């Protein structure tokens, strides 16, 4: 009777509580993140929110990297994150060994999301409270963006976001690629299209941010890496004086 | 009382507690009286058996371990057996494979692995049963209170049972005495009577109501039962 | 630990029903509106790609997806329950004709296996049914070209024309008079957008449509030649120019 | 060893200086009496800083190459960068339990920014150790002699190409088994270099 | 509707603190240990005259020298037996000696805490716990002649004179002042049937009742109806005298 | 309709955990426990509440150490503390079978972190209402970590936890304010029992017992022990000294 | 917790009986209808489909009657996916004892293999029962033509004249006053064509709601003719019958 | 599997799967049987609710577990195929192991052992069926009649119903039949057990169905003709005393 | 709130007593060690269970076996009545 609500099964008003619940859940440290399509590559910027000052701010990072060519932004609690990212790399291991050769980003996407489906049609499991967000470069598609989701069904973006101001960030930024009619950003040079996210994003969100309060994932052609505070903060030193 | 979460012992209270485990501890409370106390040489146990009828017999409430070790019952009875059988395997475990005689600040490590899975995962239960584990190693004599909830403590003596704390007065009073006794088993044991004593209120210590095992380095565990221990009346 | 639960989480109501099904027929009814029609020349289906958000990529989503080079499949329902239930109708279809029998099931074979796996669902504890309705159409060297839909419930049932969706009401109404004995493969498409026309309350062009017809077998999507045995599958979906061709012939 | 199956043997070495550490092979893989592929290569990639020979029956070989590519690249996202003790204990273990079904020599070799070159060669028996120089496979039987003596410690990247390319001189001209173009990889702290040789370059002296 | 394992604020278990109860609701199983032997008894009660009185026999054997009565329901008494037979025997396949009646007492009372679901480090399946109540009587050649009780609750006592059942409170209170150390095996006999002259719904003869004992020489031994009616004519001159 | 607190894996309508929440009270409602960072290893302290007089000083030992450069002290109820170093021993002693050298700090943190994890996920088993804090010296820097009931942990430059969490984790801020370029292992020995001292006013109810055990390069050269003899006696003296 | 989700499928209410079963008994009136008569020379099948149309493809469809064997054919009342599991395990065991003892199976065989499934979901398994009943129709040399029918509790016996489906005590009344003993096949067909016309909620009587499969012995002694009717052969009787 | 343990206690002592389970014999068909002194007849009724009832391929209500003994079910006819079937199993089981033709004690021990199991068997539920075991010994001309109850208690009975009606046919064969004077003949034990089925049936024939067991391994089941003989003679005898 | 502790309920229980007639022999550190983590309410029930048993007793003083017994005495999670499980 009153139990719809409680395991996932059909309800009576043709919906899914449990997962609608689990949306809920992705917010709960409230990190807005955006992510746009260069030319040549795809570039990643996610909030840096340190709370207490015993925390070390190296050590803190909501970007996870789960191959080289491959990299993985997740917007939720950290546990169900980590979770979900050993979980991400043991699969993604397995195509290499089993496969031979590397993953895209599109099946890595598809697999992971049958199997947040696992945690859901099972009622003896929890879907997980996490949005794995992942950013790579292909051999075919080149850059692409792919957000899943607790209910299992990943679907590509043109310039992804996250947060309690995703609304807004959205629609801030869906005027530039409807006024430019343009899929991707035309600029070669990955240092371009990280001034140019950041420009966006604090419009949008109406905050200065400082080299602290952001983490910018950078993926190239076969290589990714996360930017250190020294890199971060000369991006943004930079925008100040042409812009 | 009788409310909230008596289902499983998987589900947390409000208050941070857990009830499976707080009803646990209520066997023990209620359950047969028994003492014990130690020195640095020598440990001693001492318990009080009960039954439902005078024509019937008194079930012992210390159960040899091994010769240099043993234990006690309080609480629940029969699931004293089920720690007790997979205590005397760690013991001949460590005598087949490392050849040495298992600690007692090791062996309470090991009881309270074994309590902590069924206390953890559905379809298990903490077992109600009190555990007094005596011994001497090469360290010396040592003396543990065991509990549902998984409290291992080494004490120079305690008391479980029914109205068992109200016991244990004595043994604060005493705690500078008992301890400089080496080499005296008679004074020893006459220690640990009288803790038993202030605990009595209906009937007194009898013949077959008086159980008390002793254990040391020159003289290894052994079980006085019957008239053995009607000397130390 | 492993999983507690081994009760079917179906149980019959008082009125003598399952509770889990009738409500699974609600999230079939409501949710994107797909269609499919058969004719003498072919099979036509078609379905509609709805946009939750404007940035959405429509080339990375496959709404009709394949099951064997000779049948397609289409689905009404949630995305999530479509891609394991192919995922698992794939393996079975492989196991059970290409490991053994070493050729392709037919359409009727087919669907009994892909229904197979979703009337388990419905009884073996630990699980539930899936809220998914798909359409199993193909063509084989015997029975011809049929259309099967596959309920929720587990059961199947051949139709010439139908419509599942928000407009199954009204759509599957219409295809009863647009329907005769005597049609083509290209005569059906437009059949299949003036129906689907009416139910689009976006953007109508070939983006947010997937248009999947089967034909006659194709050489040159086969990919190699010289075997006169199999001349390429009967299975094409139209690109994104190709369907923006038969959207104004309307 | 079976009746039929693929071998490698041939030498396979790597030689530590200051600078780094270079490895060495050939090409020529001997499968029985005749040459199954005389272009082949017995080099493995595990890592960018990490790399590892071939050498006994190519079945087994290739079989646990790439089971330890499965093992460090986990290591690699979730723990961290490799270092040439890491990657030596996969092969151990993988040489251990399947002793029986697979056998085949093994040989180690990495840079690391802390102790810079190390080489580590495990035996048919599976054990790992460490040594400047190790050679194993059927045609470095007999070059024991020459790479012992003119051996030295912490030398250049000249005199370390001109040490192996002399030292595998011995192994092809007085082993059938091996033979062909030789193959060496150079690790230094700028990156990985492949250098390749002919036979006609090397049996001139 | 919730786990048998789970706990009650007296202290104790679910479950099988119902199973002490289920205990009364059957007959009523009286048994006394003498020096010179263990006279025990039960009652059929039939509740037809058409019921057979050798078809009900709640005396088993677990030994020759060793056996046990049952009370209450009869359902869990049978699984119980099949187990104390094997493991009495099977001692004496390995020991080539006859397994004490305290020692296999511990055996048989372990078989009460089995109940769960889903037991993890072993397979143990139990629905629920032997509601049945068993005295476990025979004779040994240290402590002599012993008659325990296999409770539900998988504790033992050792009774000189108990009575279970229906009868453990009213039949229970008259073996206090009625035992003696000096009691014989003839004595004994008469005084177990006089407990059940009076705790019996009928009249008392051989048919709804059947009584056994257990020697040092013979061993187990059931009465025969004619050996059985010759105690209950004895019987009568034992109670009316003056 | 109610229910939504019964089980574990059923989520809230709030997008939180009622297990988890109740999991987090059981915390403070054990002995406090605080550690400090330093540059070459680390420092752990705990604060055990002496119930009587019947307790044999220093035979309690609340710190348990994983192989050997790792400690673990852990706040909250006994079993649950246990378990976890009682698997993590299990986790460190196979890695070195496989991975030859020792796991580093940070690694370690993974292995606790997916395992805490798993019991959220199913409603066969429960979480971990016990706040583990580990640590030690790693082949690179050091590190330390605080491992929360929802599995949720980072870098931590000073922990602190227990009864006294409230009043230990302010005076953690004095410390990194007063020696913000680096502080020296064995003046963190000193410091840790006067942060003790300072959340004693509200233990102060009941007796007190100081255990303090500390790792680093300097002395020990990467080997994880307690204080014995005069070492510990004198931070006593210079603690309760500024009372 | 795993007791509160639990509905606990199979228990005994207090008046001791299932609840389940009996809530499964009620899917068949909710169901389409399965008529079937035993005659001398053979059995005839009928049954009716549910939800019907126009678009619904009547070329080859049966959502009723299944074939098990060359000699059996058998009859679907209830609800269909559940039917799918039991007619993969009928065909293996009757192929099994083919497999083994290298003849054909009866159909009493047939129907207990079956049943036992039933029961075993009911005893144990914690699961619900099968939704699904069938009626058996065969032939051999032990007791001649066979007619049997199953329900969710796993019990069955034999029937001259049974009707499971929609209307089970209004169709049982008119095969029961016109039942004979001579009837032969022809005149089965008629009896039970004319029990669904007037048992059925429509107005008239088509071939695309009508599906019929009869047994019939020619010539040929040993071995019957299963044959179900198409569409064609359906509108042929109707004529017959005085339909139309 | 389902692990979960269906049997519960009640607080009074009894239990909810064993006291439920025990009005499904007492919803079934009558089954009563009686033994002489050679000989022993188990009889019981059908269901009159619904007719065109092929005889012959309709199972029979007693069972035939093997020559020299049969079974004769009641109350539920799905669970009782359960019990049956492994009976069966075990005759010819006992039949390969000891070397010995099964007796009627043993079988009885069984079934009753079976329907235990279920009881003690986390995630099963009892049997609502109650089985009477009627057969002779090898070599032993002596009947043996033992009840099987779906509790798990087995007890032996000379005359004994089981099913809807019982108390009222038990009361029947409390008076004019005897424990320790039993028939000495066949037609004797015939026409007892059809005056026993008269109270229940209330004037019917079909749904009768009597089956007499005879020693040496022999079975002959009463026609619909034979056992109609015995009811023209009954019913002159009984409206005319 | 949080429940009293050791040396929290000693003084708890030691006031509401001072209304009544002892002979002061009663260690109330060792009652509060008896009373495991009971609130304000459940300790003012101990002394009027304790006041309770002087008058059946006869007793013209409330002494320390009060005390004790009025925790065996049904307050919270006291049960007995003839009731054994051994």
């Amino acid at each position: 009777a009153g139990y719809d609500r409680h395991i996932t099964i059909f309800s009576p008003e043709g919906r899914l509580y449990q997962v609608e619940y689990a949306f809920k859940a992705t917010n709960q440290t409230n990190i807005n993140s955006l992510a746009v399509r260069g030319k040549d590559c795809t570039v990643v910027i996610s909030q840096k929110k340190v709370p207490d000052k015993l925390l070390d701010p190296t050590t803190v990072s909501y970007i996870f990297c789960i191959s080289r060519t491959i990299g993985m932004v997740v917007n939720g609690p950290i546990p169900d994150a980590r979770n979900a990212a050993l979980r991400a790399k043991a699969e993604a291991a397995e195509f290499r060994y089993k496969y031979g050769y590397d993953m895209p980003c599109d099946v890595l996407a598809k697999r992971m999301a049958n199997l947040s489906q696992i945690y859901t049609q099972r009622a003896y499991m929890r879907p997980l409270g996490v949005i794995l967000t992942f950013v790579s470069v292909d051999e075919e598609l080149g850059p692409s963006i792919y957000k899943t989701d607790p209910a299992g069904y990943y679907v590509g973006y043109k310039a992804t976001a996250t947060g309690p101001k995703q609304q807004e960030i959205t629609t801030n930024l869906e005027n530039h690629f409807k006024k430019s009619k343009i899929d991707h950003i035309n600029e070669e040079s990955w240092e371009k299209v990280v001034e140019f996210a950041i420009t966006h994003m604090i419009d949008a969100l109406g905050t200065e941010f400082s080299k602290n309060d952001l983490e910018v994932g950078v993926a190239t052609k076969d290589k990714f890496f996360t930017l250190s505070a020294e890199n971060i903060e000369e991006r943004l030193v930079a925008i100040a004086e042409q812009d | 009382f009788r409310n909230n979460y008596d289902g499983d012992t998987v589900t947390f209270s409000p208050t941070g507690r857990l009830f499976q485990v707080e009803y646990a501890l209520e066997a023990i409370k209620q359950g047969s009286v028994t003492v014990g106390l130690r020195s640095n040489t020598h440990a001693v146990l001492v318990a009080l058996k009960r039954n439902a009828d005078e024509l019937s017999s008194y079930q012992k409430k210390i159960i040899k371990c091994d010769e240099h070790m043993g234990l006690s019952l309080a609480g629940l009875a029969p699931d004293a057996r089920v720690l007790s059988n997979y205590l005397r395997q760690q013991c001949n475990y460590s005598s087949l494979v490392f050849n040495r005689k298992l600690a007692v600040e090791r062996a309470g490590h090991l009881l309270c692995d074994k309590a902590q899975k069924n206390t953890q995962s559905y379809g298990g239960r903490p077992y109600g049963v009190g555990l007094l584990i005596i011994g001497y190693d090469k360290s010396g004599a040592h003396l543990l209170e065991f509990q549902p909830s998984g409290n291992v403590t080494e004490l120079y003596g305690t008391a479980i049972g029914a109205r068992s704390q109200g016991a244990k007065t004595y043994l604060e009073r005493t705690l500078d005495t008992f301890i400089k006794i080496d080499g005296n088993p008679d004074e020893l044991i006459k220690a640990g009577v009288e803790a038993i004593s202030q605990s009595l209120r209906d009937e007194s210590l009898t013949v077959d109501n008086l159980s008390i095992a002793i254990v040391g380095k020159d003289t290894p565990f052994t079980i006085y039962d019957g008239e053995a221990v009607a000397k130390y009346i | 630990m492993t999983d507690r639960y081994s009760f079917s989480l179906t149980t019959f109501s008082p009125s003598g029903k399952l509770g889990q099904i009738d409500y699974a027929l609600t999230a079939v009814k409501q949710g994107v509106t797909s269609l499919g029609i058969k004719a003498t020349n072919g099979v036509v289906i078609a379905t509609e790609k709805k946009s939750s958000s404007p940035l959405a990529m429509s080339e990375t989503l496959s709404k009709v997806s394949l099951l064997t080079p000779d049948i397609g499949a289409v689905y009404s329902g949630m995305g999530p329950d479509y891609r394991v239930l192919v995922d698992k109708s794939r393996k079975v279809a492989h196991t059970s004709y290409k490991r053994i029998y070493g050729e392709y099931p037919p359409t009727k074979l087919l669907v009994s296996e892909v229904a197979k796996i979703m009337q388990e669902a419905t009884q073996s504890g630990g699980v539930r049914p899936f809220g998914v309705s798909l359409l199993i159409a193909g063509h084989d060297e015997f029975n011809g070209f049929s259309l099967y839909q596959v309920d929720p419930s587990g059961s199947y049932f051949p139709w010439k024309a139908t419509a599942i969706g928000k407009g199954s009401v009204a759509a599957k109404t219409f295809l009863e008079k647009r329907w005769n004995d005597e049609l083509e493969l290209e005569d059906a498409i437009h059949i299949a957008l003036l129906t689907l026309k009416e139910s689009v309350e976006g953007e109508f062009n070939g983006d947010t449509i997937e248009l999947a017809i089967i034909g006659d077998e194709n050489p040159d999507l086969l990919g190699y030649t010289g075997i006169p045995t199999d001349k390429g599958p009967r299975f094409r979906k139209l690109t994104s120019q190709e369907i923006n061709d038969r959207l104004e012939a309307l | 060893l079976k009746k039929g199956e693929v071998s490698l043997g041939t030498s396979i070495m790597a030689v530590t200086f200051k600078d780094g550490v270079i490895l060495g092979a050939d090409s020529r893989t001997t499968t029985g009496a005749y040459i199954a592929n005389r272009v082949t290569d017995k080099l493995t990639r595990v890592h960018d800083k990490i790399w590892c020979c071939r050498s006994g029956s190519a079945a087994d070989t290739q079989a646990i190459a790439d089971i330890v590519q499965y093992h460090l690249e986990l290591y690699t996202s979730q723990y961290g960068t490799p270092s040439t003790e890491t990657a030596a204990s996969v092969f151990k273990e993988l040489c251990y339990e399947n002793k029986d079904n697979l056998t085949a020599g093994i040989i180690v070799a990495g840079y690391d920014d802390k102790n810079k070159g190390e080489v580590y060669t495990i035996p048919l028996g599976g054990s790992v150790h460490k040594l400047p120089y190790a050679i194993a496979g059927s045609g470095s039987t007999f070059i024991y002699g020459y790479c012992d003596k003119n051996f030295r410690e912490n030398m250049s990247k000249e005199e370390t190409v001109d040490f192996i390319k002399h030292s595998l001189s011995q192994a092809i001209k007085w082993d059938g088994s091996s033979g062909g173009v030789i193959r060496m990889v150079v690790l230094t702290a700028a990156g990985v270099e492949r250098l390749i040789f002919y036979p006609d370059e090397y049996e001139q002296l | 509707d919730r786990g048998v394992s789970t706990f009650s604020p007296e202290g104790r278990l679910f479950q099988v603190e119902y199973s002490l109860e289920a205990i009364k609701l059957g007959s009523t199983a009286i048994g006394i240990a003498t020096k010179e032997g263990v006279v025990l008894g039960v009652e059929k009660r039939a509740t037809s005259p058409l019921l057979e009185s050798d078809s009900i026999e709640k005396i088993v054997e677990i030994d020759r020298h060793i056996g046990c009565a049952m009370s209450g329901l009869t359902a869990d008494a049978r699984s119980m037996i099949e187990h104390a037979r094997t493991a009495a025997v099977t001692h004496n396949l390995y020991y080539d000696e006859d397994i004490n009646v305290e020692s296999l007492t511990q055996s048989v009372c372990d078989l009460a805490l089995r109940f769960g679901e889903g037991a993890s480090g072993e397979e143990r399946l139990m629905s629920r716990p032997f509601g049945v109540a068993l005295l476990i009587a025979g004779h040994d050649a240290d402590d002599g002649y012993q008659l325990f009780h296999a409770e539900p609750s998988g504790t033992f006592y050792r009774y000189n004179a108990k009575a279970i059942g229906s009868g453990s409170e009213g039949a229970q209170a008259e073996l206090l002042n009625e035992w003696h150390s000096s009691l014989t095996l003839k004595e004994a006999e008469l005084l177990v049937l006089k407990i059940l002259k009076q705790v019996m719904e009928e009249k008392l003869d051989e048919n709804n009742a059947q009584l056994s004992c257990i020697t040092k020489q013979d061993g187990f031994k059931i009465y025969d109806n004619e050996k059985t009616a010759e105690l209950i004519k004895e019987l009568k001159e034992k109670e009316a005298a003056e | 309709g109610t229910g939504y607190d019964l089980s574990n894996s059923v989520f809230s309508p709030d997008g939180r955990n009622f297990q988890v929440e109740y999991a987090v009270k059981a915390v403070e409602n054990g002995t406090t426990s605080i550690g400090i960072k330093c540059n070459d290893g680390v420092v752990f302290a705990v604060e055990k509440l002496i119930t009587s007089k019947l307790l044999v000083p220093q035979k309690n030992v609340k710190i348990q150490v994983v192989d050997r450069h790792i400690g673990c002290v852990y706040s909250g109820l006994i079993p649950d503390g246990r378990h976890l170093v009682n698997r993590g021993r299990e986790e460190a002693a196979s890695f070195k079978k496989l991975y030859k050298t020792p796991i580093p700090i940070p690694a370690f943190a993974d292995r606790l972190g997916q395992y805490v994890q798993a019991h959220t996920l199913y409603n066969s088993v429960r979480p971990f209402g016990v706040s583990t804090i580990f640590g030690g010296v790693d082949k690179n820097g050091a590190h330390l970590y605080m491992l929360e009931p929802s599995g949720s942990y980072w870098g931590y430059k000073g922990a602190a936890t227990g009864k006294g969490r409230q009043s230990a984790k302010a005076e953690l801020e004095k410390l990194v304010d007063h020696h913000p370029e680096g502080l020296s292992a064995r003046e963190a020995v000193k410091q840790a029992a006067k942060i003790i001292y300072l959340a004693h006013e509200d233990n102060k109810e009941k007796d007190f017992e100081l255990e303090i055990s500390w790792c680093s390069l300097s002395e020990t050269n990467g080997l994880h022990k307690f204080v014995k003899g005069d070492l510990l006696q004198e931070a006593i003296d210079f603690a309760q000294k500024e009372i | 917790g795993s007791r509160r989700y639990d509905s606990r499928t199979t228990i005994f209410s207090p008046e001791g009986r299932l609840y389940q079963v009996e809530y499964a008994l009620e899917s068949i009136s909710h169901a389409g209808t399965a008529i079937g008569i035993m005659a001398s020379d053979g059995i005839v099948l009928a049954a009716e489909r549910k939800v019907t149309s126009t678009l619904l493809e009547q070329d080859t469809s049966t959502e009723k009657l299944y074939k098990l064997n060359d000699k059996i054919a058998v009859a679907v009342a209830g609800l269909t996916a559940d039917a799918e599991i039991l007619i993969n395990t009928a065909r293996i065991h009757a192929q099994n004892y083919l497999k083994t003892y290298n003849e054909d199976i009866p159909v009493e065989i047939l129907v207990r293999r079956l049943s036992d499934i039933k029961q075993g979901y009911t005893q144990h398994g914690g699961l619900r029962p099968f939704g699904v009943s069938f009626i058996y129709a065969g032939y051999d040399d032990r007791y001649g033509y066979q007619l049997y029918t199953s329900n969710p509790s796993g019990n069955y016996t034999g029937w001259k004249a049974i009707s499971v489906g929609a209307n089970t005590s209004a169709a049982q009344t008119l095969l029961q006053m016109d039942y004979k003993d001579d009837m032969k096949v022809d005149d089965a067909i008629e009896l039970a064509l004319k029990t669904l016309s007037k048992t059925t909620d429509s107005s008239a009587l088509t071939y695309d709601r009508l599906e019929f499969a009869t047994i019939r012995k020619g010539a040929n002694d040993g071995e019957v003719y299963q044959k179900i009717f198409k569409p064609q052969e359906i509108k042929d009787i109707l004529v017959k019958t005085g339909i139309t | 599997g389902y692990d979960r343990a269906l049997s519960i206690f009640s607080p009074d002592g009894h239990i909810f799967q064993v006291e439920y389970a025990l009005e499904a014999v007492k919803r079934g068909t009558c089954a009563v049987g009686v033994k002489g002194k050679n000989c022993v007849v188990l009889g019981c009724e059908r269901r009159s609710t619904l007719k065109l009832q092929d005889t012959r391929i309709t199972p029979s209500k007693v069972s035939k577990i093997d020559s020299h003994v049969v079974l004769s079910f009641s109350g539920l006819n799905a669970d009782s195929r359960i019990l049956i079937e492994k009976a069966r199993v075990e005759a010819q089981s006992h039949r390969l192991t000891l070397e010995d033709p099964v007796t009627v004690e043993y079988l009885t021990r069984y079934v009753a052992g079976v329907q235990q199991r279920y009881t003690q068997s986390g995630g099963v539920r009892p049997f609502g069926v109650s089985t009477l075991i009627a057969g002779f010994d090898p070599r032993d001309d002596e009947p043996k009649l033992y009840q099987t109850e779906p509790s798990g208690i087995y007890s032996s009975w000379s005359a004994q119903t089981i099913g809807r009606n019982s108390k009222t046919v038990r009361e029947f064969l409390e008076k004019n039949y005897d424990r320790k004077e039993p028939p000495a003949t066949v037609e004797e034990c015939v026409k007892l057990t059809v005056r026993s089925l008269l109270e229940v049936v209330q004037t019917g024939a079909k749904n009768i169905e009597i089956t007499v067991v005879k020693p040496d391994s022999d079975i002959v089941a009463l026609s619909s003709e034979e056992i109609n003989q015995y009811v023209t003679q009954i019913e002159q005898e009984k409206q005319e005393q | 709130f949080p429940l009293p502790s050791e040396d929290s309920r000693a003084q708890i229980l030691q006031i509401h007593s001072r209304k009544m007639t002892t002979d002061d022999d009663i260690n109330w550190q060792e009652l509060a060690r008896s009373t495991d983590e009971f609130n304000g309410a459940q300790l003012k029930a101990v002394t009027v269970e304790a006041g309770m048993i002087a008058l059946r007793n006869g007793q013209s003083s409330v002494k320390h076996e009060d005390f004790v017994e009025g925790i065996s005495e049904v307050q919270a999670r006291k049960s007995k009545s003839v009731s054994f499980y051994a």
